[PDB]
RNA sequence: CCUGUCAAACUCCAAACUUACAGACGCCGUUUGACGCGGGGAUUCCGGUGCGCGGGGUAAGC
RNA sequence: CGAAGAGUGCAAGAGCAAAAGAUAGCUUGACAGUGUUCUUCCCAACGAGGAACGCUGACGCGAAAGCGUGGUCUAGCGAAC
RNA sequence: UUAGGCGGCCACAGCGGUGGGGUUGCCUCCCGUACCCAUCCCGAACACGGAAGAUAAGCCCACCAGCGUUCCGGGGAGUACUGGAGUGCGCGAGCCUCUGGGAAACCCGGUUCGCCGCCACC
């Protein structure tokens, strides 16, 4: 199904699992990447900031995450970097798949609501920003236009 | 208090001094209360009323001021209790108080009890109080006969020093008599 | 004391807003009213804010408008210094104008129609789709600004 | 509403704030009001009896005599005037 | 200072938790006064398909009845330490529980103006061993 | 301990706002009688649109 | 240690701790007559049904105030002939 | 209030902690079961009778702000949200300006270790 069907916050928050059942698992493999054994004690901290409020399905969350991290293997399988996708897909989404009769939909997926300006991804690295390219690929697979933002780096 | 939601009991509940459930059923009457309280050495009777900022004691008597009328005996017994009830009752009468309802607080409604004697006293003072003669002591005990006959099983004087030797409930008869007519602070 | 002038019609105007204008004695576009500054009145005029032009006028402007537009509570009589003198607690239009501004009286209290029925603004106003700060004619004005308006509607 | 009983949609208004939980003080369950006195109507979550229909919470009526211990309070529901039987526990003097 | 601080024995509860008895007969002989039965809350597979029913009995001894018992009961026991409650209590064994506490205890057992005993007036494991040991026998 | 997130059927908080009653000012009523009461006569119980807030639906001139 | 997460017949939300819960004992108010008010039906007319609150009668328990017009509250209901 | 009784508001009063106080008005702990009354077993409690002892409990007085709570100043924030208006912007979900209101979390510093009523009483 197209992102067109769910990218907008056009429905009330539907996340209570005590009342919703049969929610598909998440396609997002991990939320912590890189040397997650270590702390965010790095020199440079870049982040991908979404420019529009939107709902991002776990479908796109996993494609963007892979697209970025997989590429961040320009540093090495066990390289010296950190990477965190900080949002979780809490919104349960449905699809009415009798025409418009009794059309409440059936759970078909989950998405993460992200407001304009929130950062969806954050990386921590040493002056080794192959990450800015990692996000160019990441922002390439999520609905909104985004802006890559270096948070702590005067090391031009 | 563990946090924001923690519920702290009302103060007088915290202090275990006021049974608010009984207090309510008590106030329903609309009548004043004959608050009967007691201690190890003394007894106290107060006629209390409801007030915008707290209760109002319109009259009252304490076993301590029982002496002022000729009491030379201990102050934590039945005769003392009855008398105090009568003293407070009489004072209540003067103050314009006509009727009341017994408030024994956290005490137990034990037959023959002093709280009940405090009550018989107030009723004899002329105060109209809902009661039950079947739960009141048998008069002779009120006079303190139970204490005299106990001294009969002497071997050693009951009261260390004090007055008498064999005790006198008759002393009680004298005080009840002294109280039922005239005298100051009444 | 503020001068209140309805510049936007009644159609599609919320009813409690139009009801307020009527309580301030204005029932037509271009009619004006002198409302004293009280918490009570302030709430009223704030409610009407988007359909009116208001502000404190100068003694001179208020005098011009009274001379040119004020009317008797009943009748087509001319309100001039002679009229004001022989009918009001005042001696001339100025005295009146001064009392109104100092809020010691009202047009009705002196036997005048509460409203001052103005003429359309000569050379037109700044527009009824934007407030003063945005270049429109709606809302609160400078004493200089409110004067420009009233003079044009003289 | 999905149902139409006396307590439909009363989740919020008939619930005590955690600290107001537990038996309420008897002082106000015994308060005396005079005919003509303006009184605010609000059910006390902790008090079971003497309640009025929840729909009337918020009303400020005029006491007009009593029935037994409960009070008879006049109010105007919309444009219709009704009389409400209500015990002190659920009332507070105005001002 | 002391005296109103020195340990006391407030109750010795001897009980047998069978799960069925006439055991009351012996518990009454070894103690001196009449025993009382104990019901069992909650039902269990071990054939306790009855909630309110006799499972055991007990006896609470206070004052002399308690001492006259401990004088012939303590010799029967052995252990000490790592067998004492935080409240300066200790139980051994038919079970035998000894409840120790300081003079101003009634303040937390009466009806009027109750109050929970301050941790400073609360007896201690050590203070307990002492008192007992300091009375016809040895510790650990 | 630290670290990353949420709620139509969660709430330690908490608006704008809506609402009861009263007072004040305004407006209005006492020859245009208001507010209220009684009686006669209806028509009406396919509505629609914009705006705000919506719930359903990928959406719709749904 | 522990304001309440237990329990209170059953949905859900709400109420309850010297109790509205537990245990024990006693008891039959799950009583008769007749109303007020609200609800049903917001506003605003409409029956059966319901509830809160009175007056009268007769009672139970309690020292007594008092509590009991069924089960803590909101479902468990039916016209004329 | 050199220690009491009944309360109102019901944590600004809770939790925890330090220090002080009793020939006596007192409150207690305390001592004791002939009686009234009591233990489904215990004068533990309840109840009754009483003062040899004590200020260690409680209690009353003075105090500490680590936790919880009430309120206030500063920052967050006139931010978030929002009643009214707009031929203002945006492909659009949506945003903005003007006008009238206006949080919450959190940080920092103060406050708070109850206040008040009636009766009694060296
Ligand atoms: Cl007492
Ligand atoms: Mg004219
Ligand atoms: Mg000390
Ligand atoms: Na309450
Ligand atoms: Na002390
Ligand atoms: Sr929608
Ligand atoms: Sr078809
Ligand atoms: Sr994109
Ligand atoms: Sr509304
Ligand atoms: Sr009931
Ligand atoms: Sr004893
Ligand atoms: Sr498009
Ligand atoms: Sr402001």
């Amino acid at each position: 199904k197209p992102g067109a069907m769910y990218r907008n916050s056009s429905k009330p928050a539907y996340t209570r699992r005590e009342y919703i059942s049969g929610i598909p698992g998440k396609k997002i493999a991990q939320f912590d990447m890189g040397n997650n054994g270590a702390g965010p004690t790095y020199p440079a901290q870049v982040e991908l900031v979404v420019e529009k409020p939107v709902q991002i399905r776990h479908n796109a969350l996993e494609a963007a995450r892979v697209a970025a991290n997989r590429y961040v293997q320009n540093s090495g399988a066990a390289a010296n970097y950190k990477f965190r996708i900080r949002k979780f897909p809490f919104h349960v989404i449905r699809e009415n798949k009798d025409g418009m009769r009794a059309p409440f939909g059936k759970p078909v997926g989950t998405a993460a609501r992200v407001h304009g300006a929130n950062h969806i991804f954050i990386a921590w690295v040493n002056p080794d920003p192959n990450v800015e390219e990692a996000w160019r690929r990441a922002k390439m697979k999520v609905t909104p236009t985004i802006n890559i933002d270096s948070s702590p780096a005067g090391n031009a | 208090a563990t946090g924001p939601r923690y519920k702290v009991p009302m103060r007088r509940r915290r202090e275990a001094r006021t049974d608010y459930h009984q207090r309510l059923r008590l106030l329903k009457s609309g009548k004043p209360r004959l608050v009967a309280r007691k201690s190890n050495k003394h007894v106290r009777a107060q006629l209390v009323t409801l007030g915008p900022n707290g209760d109002d004691t319109l009259a009252s008597a304490h076993s301590s001021d029982l002496a002022e009328y000729g009491w030379e005996a201990p102050t934590g017994n039945m005769p003392s209790a009855y008398l105090t009830g009568l003293l407070a009752g009489l004072r209540a009468q003067e103050a314009g108080v006509e009727e009341a309802v017994l408030d024994i607080g956290l005490n137990s409604p034990t037959p023959g009890s002093k709280v009940f004697a405090i009550q018989e006293g107030a009723i004899d003072a002329g105060l109209d109080i809902p009661h039950n003669d079947d739960v009141l002591a048998d008069w002779q005990r009120t006079r303190g006969a139970h204490i005299a006959e106990y001294d009969e099983q002497l071997e050693e004087p009951l009261y260390s020093g004090d007055f008498d030797a064999a005790d006198l409930p008759e002393h009680f008869d004298e005080l009840r008599e002294t109280l039922l007519d005239g005298d100051i602070e009444l | 004391m503020h001068a209140l002038v309805q510049l936007r019609g009644e159609v599609n105007m919320h009813t409690d807003i139009q009801d307020t204008l009527e309580m301030l004695n204005i029932h037509h576009v271009n009619h004006c009213t002198l409302v004293p500054e009280t918490d009570a009145y302030r709430g009223m005029v704030a409610k009407v804010n988007d359909f009116v032009a208001f502000g404190e006028p100068s003694q001179e402007t208020l005098e011009t408008v009274l001379a040119t537009r004020a009317e008797p509570l009943e009748g087509d009589a001319d309100v001039d210094d002679e009229w004001v003198a022989e009918h009001t607690d005042y001696d001339d239009i100025s005295g009146l104008a001064f009392a109104l501004l100092s809020e010691e009286t009202t047009l009705r209290e002196q036997g005048l129609s509460p409203t001052l029925r103005l003429h359309p603004p000569r050379g037109g106003h700044d527009g009824v789709k934007h407030p003063v700060k945005e270049g429109g004619q709606l809302g609160k004005h400078d004493t200089e600004g409110i004067d420009d308006l009233l003079e044009a509607m003289r | 509403p999905s149902s139409n009983g006396p307590l439909e949609g009363t989740r919020g208004k008939l619930k005590n704030k955690p600290r107001d939980r537990g038996t309420s003080p008897p002082q106000r369950a015994v308060e005396e009001f005079d005919d003509g006195e303006k009184v605010h109507l609000k059910i006390d979550p902790s008090v079971p009896n003497g309640r009025f229909h929840p729909r009337f919470d918020g009303q400020t009526g005029t006491v007009e005599g009593k029935q037994g211990d409960a009070y008879k309070v006049d109010i105007v529901d919309g444009g219709k005037e009704k009389t409400i039987i209500v015990t002190a526990a659920h009332l507070r003097r105005q001002e | 200072f002391h005296e109103m601080r020195e340990p006391r024995i407030e109750k010795v509860v001897v009980h047998m938790g069978i799960g069925h008895a006439n055991a009351e007969d012996i518990l009454g002989e070894i103690t001196g006064q009449m025993p009382v039965r104990t019901k069992a809350k909650r039902t269990v597979g071990e054939f306790d398909i009855r909630e309110g029913d006799p499972i055991g009995a007990k006896v609470t001894l206070r004052d002399e009845m308690a001492e006259e018992f401990l004088q012939t009961a303590l010799p029967l026991a052995e252990l000490a330490t790592s067998q004492f409650d935080d409240t300066g209590n200790f139980s051994f064994g038919l079970d035998v529980t000894v409840n120790l506490v300081r003079p101003g205890y009634r303040v937390a057992k009466r009806d009027k103006a109750s109050r929970s005993i301050p941790t400073k007036h609360r007896l201690n494991p050590a203070d307990a061993v002492a008192f007992i040991e300091s009375t016809y026998d040895v510790e650990v």
